[PDB]
């Protein structure tokens, strides 16, 4: 009987205390949803890497275990009881100490046999398991036995990532190797996953099998010869023997030390030129033997004499180890050659690990070796059959996500970057496919794309706008039920009826007010770089001051980029000389600005839409960063101080247009000021007027708008989030970096200084330090990169300011879609944005039309319009609204005669 | 690159503020741009710029319209202002007081939808 | 015709710099818009 | 303290300001300290908010409109 | 120009090729190989 | 490059070294060529 883990058997893997945090362990655990062995009340199971041990039970049946390899008298074997009053275990070792379910687990590592349990008054909840005890039996443990339902689960090394409750309580988990969303969520270091596509591994094909791959040879070499002389020639003259063609068994061979190379390894080398150098004296890649020849041997050494000047027998052994054909080297044993198949290789000590296959390449006797362009070995000739094979590493290859969002579905689709489907790691055992799940192809689900293969969505023949981008113009979506694959969208296809004399002109239009938001300034961060680097630690000061003015260059391009976050505030915010107000009466004419005004009410001074700005984007984990010597400094001007430049922006431009932009503020009434504004995009005043309310009803209507459309889409405020995020994740990233080892023995600094010599602390602090310096480098240059996009954003910010806030812009798209009127500023937490107030033809009607009219025998072309007809008579009109005149001398002028114009058409001028 | 945005920026000034007058508010100096000079300077450039600013502003009265023989008239190239009695058409950034004709202004519709339109003579 | 691209990011099967570099872990992603997609 | 020397003592913000005197008049920023606090040297250091300029307030009324009699031919420097 | 080549790095590959012992070294560098393709992403996100 | 070490193969000096220089030969190694990394990324975040 077999039965399902479910997310059970979580342990708690260390004594350290952690609370509110998500930590990532690999360790030996019980895989989610493992396929656990269920009996009932019996045999010994095997103990392969460690066991859960689960019993469901009100009665105490089960009360132990016995542990051991053979459980015979011949082998020592472990056993543990749990008698009513206390629990016995004996081995050369004792020890004595103190429905439900029990949970237990079981492991033995380096000669330590460790239980960790727990109590709950399979089950489908969380529970993590307390250690129980360490004992050191130092046996060998392959099988165990129940001692009298209860379940074996077997524990494998898996990574794991544990969170932690408020109160440190491990209350969730995610194994990161169950299955892609899975790995995704551990990538990320969530629980919670967004819509979109997430890199996560890479997969790569295990070697099968290992080979070696000698030379034939097996005489020994004449080491004897050397060592055991009778008599060692003179230092001066010294002794010296050529080594080929044997097996060099250094085992054979007392001071003994060596140059570029182990004594624990010759044995495993193939050497070039081997040469023996012997001699006697008085107490470059090779190795030095020197021993005391008392008792054998101008010096003129007597038995008499002390260690320092009795005679000593020198030996120096001089290889190289730069490749080439092998002629001597040590006992090792050649496999067979397999060959298309990836498996370790090591052919005279070239150890690697790739695919072998038959070499066109056309070697050179001497030739033993081949090379690419980044000067690693790619081809090889075999030592004993001397043909030349390729090597090839065996096939790998990137793997991305694409996940709907773990709020929507826990559904995924895979793909393998630059592989086709007929060459995606099709594995049935875990010897292939890094990522070690597995998603299997059932038909309709596997597409093929020139971004890779993607097995999880099926291909639709229709097309959509691009909701998460697989690449190659292949997109994804969540259907709803399943993912769907399909080639994007570019829009909906229009064909305009164009003609020899046909014109479209609009009959009405739309006042559009759109949005667009910039970022201005980013958080001002100051590091107190002995205080990061070295915190607390006085020792790690003094050895930090002599690595230069590092910390001083580091403190001048924060500094700089602080000022500039400033400056780029005052160039987008402080136009104005003045602080313009309101009047009290907010009449004009009909359009209402309550939204974009400052309220009274509110004791910021801000406005409704203002308002919702600030409570849209989210300007411990401060105080973590503070203790580290991570701040952020305030801004020079304040929230209330920008809202008040706003403020004066916006009565400006409503109480008189774009003059106080250009100079004195020149009072003009709002209609009047719409009428230039009208004026300004090729539509006569009286439009304007004539229309007067409707314009002004749409506009109430679009404003009012605008905070839905900042309240409804989650990302409307995305880039300023982007850049709040940003500062965030680079500060968090910065801390999580004093966790890191950097190759030294462990991350505090007063750990290794209170543990260890000051001659190796140096070495250990030292990798410490140049670790912490690059993770702060590397910091600086991206804030300033960072600097560097926010200064062009907030150029850009500043040149809209002038050009749409403070004029009216001719500008295509800069000022909004359509026909900029004008435009109006709210300030936002770390930027600006602007509403653009646009015209938008709309409606438009088919006319007939004509370059010109002949009248009188003259040519009379429009002198501000089009002509248009209904179908009888002609009519001039302006080109962006319909209205059509009656065509007379006024609204045309007169150019040569009716037998030049291409399409001049016959008509009346009155 | 940060030398390279600014001499783009430069060379973008050259073209639009000394080859060309510059309808882009402040981009060739505080006011209306009528024309800029350059002068070379050790590692960079000046641009001198030569803009309008209007001076000793003046209050006037203002209407949309002007009602005349139940003719609504709305200004060709101006605005409508008045001493207080009688009623001018005037170009917008200066003081130009002109007799309101039927050369100057324009005809669209009666005196029964704009608001704000004022009862005049328009000359013929 | 007059621009010659080194990548452009398309399925290379199991079977020379590209591959080198590919080798030692560098890779090239296609374009999410096609030239047709341009076009 | 580590910078063992010693040093009109006021809150901001931005931290703890000694050997300055707060004063309630606004002026234009003279040296930014920080959440619009600036100090200037007055015979004495004064901190004070610093001034976002002078207030005005546009006549405006829906049938008035100011118009210039006159101009002012400006030369401006710009430096890039 | 409008774009330019979309770059990925397999940071394990290049900097530890075929060498599980460098691999496990490499695991002791932190977020270096982490922060170096969310740069490269970004870049590659920024390109389209 | 061997930016300092014996060689600029990895497996070369696990083969030959015992584990005390093992770990400085490789951190020399490991430390160029994430410097190789960092840079090649810091001049494409330019570059973009
Ligand atoms: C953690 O334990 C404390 C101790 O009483 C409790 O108040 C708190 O609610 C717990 N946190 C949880 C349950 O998230
Ligand atoms: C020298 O001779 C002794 C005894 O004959 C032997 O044990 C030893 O291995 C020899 N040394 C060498 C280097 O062969
Ligand atoms: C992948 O290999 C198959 C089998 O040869 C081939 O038909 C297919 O075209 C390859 N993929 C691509 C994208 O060419
Ligand atoms: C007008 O367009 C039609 C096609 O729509 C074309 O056949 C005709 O030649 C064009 N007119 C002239 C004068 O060529
Ligand atoms: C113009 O559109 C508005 C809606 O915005 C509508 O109320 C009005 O009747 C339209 N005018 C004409 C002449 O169609
Ligand atoms: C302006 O709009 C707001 C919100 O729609 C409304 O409450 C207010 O009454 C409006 N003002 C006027 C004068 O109609
Ligand atoms: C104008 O004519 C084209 C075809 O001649 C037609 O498709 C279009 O709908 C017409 N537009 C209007 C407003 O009737
Ligand atoms: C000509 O245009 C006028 C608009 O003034 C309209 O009343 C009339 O019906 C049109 N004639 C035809 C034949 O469409
Ligand atoms: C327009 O009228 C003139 C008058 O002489 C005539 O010659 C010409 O053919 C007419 N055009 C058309 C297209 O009928
Ligand atoms: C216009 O009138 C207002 C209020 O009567 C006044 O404050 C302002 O100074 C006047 N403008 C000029 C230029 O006299
Ligand atoms: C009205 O304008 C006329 C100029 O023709 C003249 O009487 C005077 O300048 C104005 N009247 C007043 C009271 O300013
Ligand atoms: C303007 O004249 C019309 C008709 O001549 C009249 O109804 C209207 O009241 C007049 N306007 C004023 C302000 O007296
Ligand atoms: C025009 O302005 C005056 C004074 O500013 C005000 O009393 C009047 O109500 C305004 N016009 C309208 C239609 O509200
Ligand atoms: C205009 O200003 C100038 C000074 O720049 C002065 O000399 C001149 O008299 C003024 N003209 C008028 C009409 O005020």
């Amino acid at each position: 009987a077999y039965t399902n883990s479910f997310t059970r058997g979580v342990y708690y893997p260390d004594k350290v205390f952690r609370s509110s945090v998500l930590h990532s362990t690999q360790d030996l655990f019980l895989p989610f949803f493992s396929n656990v062995t269920w009996f009932h009340v019996n045999p010994v199971l095997p103990f392969n890497d460690g066991v859960y041990f689960a019993s469901i039970e009100k009665s105490n049946i089960i009360r132990g275990w016995i542990f051991g390899t053979t459980l015979d008298s011949k082998t020592q074997s472990l056993l543990i009881v749990n008698n009513a009053t206390n629990v016995v275990i004996k081995v050369t070792f004792e020890y004595v100490s103190q429905k439900n379910l029990r949970e237990f687990v079981f492991k033995n590592i380096d000669g330590y046999f460790k239980i960790y349990s727990k109590h709950t008054p399979l089950p489908q909840g969380f529970s993590a398991l307390e250690p129980l005890v360490d004992l050191p039996i130092g046996i060998n443990i392959t099988r165990f036995q129940t001692l009298l339902a209860y379940y074996v689960g077997y524990l494998q090394p898996r990574t794991f990532l544990l969170k932690y409750n408020e109160n440190g309580t491990i209350t969730d988990a995610v194994d990161c190797a169950l299955d892609p969303l899975s790995e995704t969520k551990c990538t990320l270091k969530s629980f919670t996953v967004e819509k979109g596509i997430y890199q996560t591994s890479n997969f790569r094909v295990q070697p099968t099998e290992s080979i070696v791959r000698f030379p034939n040879i097996t005489n020994l070499c004449p080491f004897d010869e050397v060592f055991n002389a009778t008599r060692f020639a003179s230092v001066y003259a010294w002794n010296r023997k050529r080594i080929s063609n044997c097996v060099a068994d250094y085992s054979v061979l007392f001071t003994f030390k060596c140059y570029g190379v182990s004594p624990t390894k010759l044995n495993d080398l193939c050497f070039t030129n081997v040469y023996a150098d012997s001699f006697v004296i008085r107490g470059f890649t090779g190795c030095v033997i020197a021993w005391n020849s008392n008792k054998l041997d101008s010096y003129s050494f007597r038995p008499t004499y002390g260690v320092g000047h009795q005679p000593y027998r020198v030996v120096v052994l001089s290889f190289e180890l730069l490749h080439a054909p092998a002629t001597v080297c040590g006992p090792k044993k050649s496999t067979n050659l397999v060959k298309n198949k990836c498996v370790n290789f090591n052919f005279n000590g070239l150890k690697g690990t790739g695919v072998l296959t038959e070499s066109n390449k056309k070697f050179l006797p001497f030739q033993q070796f081949g090379r690419d362009i980044a000067d690693t070995t790619d081809a090889v000739r075999d030592p004993q059959t001397l043909e030349i094979l390729d090597i090839t590493p065996c096939s790998f290859g990137g793997v991305s996500v694409i996940t709907p969002g773990t709020n929507t579905s826990n559904q995924v689709a895979v793909l393998y970057q630059g592989v086709n489907c007929t060459e995606v790691p099709v594995a049935i055992h875990a010897d292939q496919l890094t990522p070690t799940w597995r998603v299997y192809s059932t038909g309709s689900n596997v597409f093929q794309t020139r971004a890779g293969c993607l097995i999880g969505a099926e291909y639709v023949n229709n097309s959509y706008e691009c909701d998460i981008p697989i690449g190659a113009g292949i997109c994804a979506s969540y259907q709803t039920q399943s993912i769907i694959a399909y080639t994007m969208s570019l829009g909906a296809e229009n064909s305009v009826a164009y003609s020899n004399n046909s014109i479209a002109i609009p009959t009405n239009f739309t006042i559009s007010v759109t949005t667009e938001i910039l970022p201005v300034s980013m958080t001002k961060t100051s590091v107190d770089c002995t205080m990061y680097i070295c915190g607390d630690s006085t020792e790690c000061s003094n050895l930090l001051l002599q690595y230069g003015s590092f910390c001083t260059q580091l403190k001048r391009a924060l500094t700089g980029i602080a000022v500039e976050q400033d400056k780029n505030t005052q160039e987008v915010f402080a136009q104005v000389k003045q602080i313009y107000k309101t009047p009290p009466i907010k009449y004009f004419g009909g359009f209402n600005f309550s939204q974009i005004l400052p309220d009274p009410s509110k004791p910021s001074k801000r406005s409704p839409i203002e308002d919702l700005l600030f409570n849209k984007v989210t300007l411990d984990l401060i105080c973590a960063q503070k203790f580290k010597g991570l701040t952020v400094l305030p801004p020079l001007l304040t929230d209330e101080m920008i809202a008040q430049y706003t403020s004066a922006l916006l009565a400006g431009t409503i109480t008189s247009g774009w003059t106080f932009g250009a100079g004195p503020a020149l009072q003009i009434p709002f209609p009047m000021q719409m009428a230039y504004r009208f004026n300004g995009i090729g539509v006569t005043q009286n439009v304007l007027y004539e229309n007067q309310k409707l314009i002004a009803n749409q506009f109430n209507s679009a404003i009012g708008k605008i905070q839905d459309s900042l309240s409804s889409t989650p990302s409307a405020l995305g880039k300023l989030q982007d850049v709040v995020n940003h500062n965030a994740q680079a500060l968090n990233t910065l801390v999580k970096q004093l966790s890191s080892k950097f190759g030294a023995i462990s991350s505090v600094l007063n750990d290794i200084f209170s543990r260890l010599d000051p001659p190796e602390a140096e070495v250990q602090i030292d990798r410490l330090i140049t670790g912490r310096l690059q993770s702060l480098q590397t910091y600086v240059t991206q804030q300033l990169i960072r600097a560097a996009e926010i200064r062009a954003s907030a150029n850009l910010a500043a040149t809209k300011m002038s050009e749409c806030v403070l004029g009216q812009s001719k500008r295509v798209d800069f000022c909004g879609k359509g026909y900029h009127l004008m435009s109006f500023p709210q300030s936002a937490p770390h930027g600006v944005v602007f509403l653009h107030v646009t015209y938008v033809p709309a409606q438009e009607k088919n006319f007939t039309t004509a370059p010109a009219i002949c009248h009188d025998g003259k040519a009379h072309f429009p002198r501000e319009g089009v002509f248009v007809s209904n179908g009888t008579h002609w009519f001039v009109t302006q080109r962006n609204f319909y209205e059509p005149q009656i065509i007379t001398t006024d609204n045309t002028f007169v150019s040569g005669n009716c037998d030049v114009v291409i399409g001049i058409v016959n008509n009346t001028v009155y | 690159a940060e030398i390279r945005a600014s001499a783009n920026l430069a060379a973008t000034k050259m073209s639009e503020c000394v080859l060309g007058q510059s309808k882009r508010v402040d981009f060739c100096g505080k006011g209306y741009h009528l024309m800029s000079f350059p002068q070379s300077a050790p590692h960079g450039v000046v641009f001198l710029h030569v803009t309008y600013v209007p001076a000793q502003e003046k209050n006037f009265t203002t209407a949309p319209a002007i009602c005349h023989d139940g003719k609504a008239h709305f200004p060709r190239e101006g605005v409508f202002v008045s001493n207080g009695t009688h009623w001018f058409v005037t170009q917008r950034n200066f003081y130009e007081p002109q007799i309101i004709t039927t050369d100057n202004t324009f005809v669209s519709g009666n005196c029964d939808v704009v608001i704000g339109i004022v009862n005049n003579t328009v000359y013929d | 015709n007059k621009v010659t691209l080194a990548d452009a990011g398309f399925i290379k099967q199991y079977g020379d710099l590209i591959c080198a570099q590919k080798f030692k872990g560098l890779t090239v992603l296609p374009p999410l818009l096609t030239d047709e997609m341009i076009a």
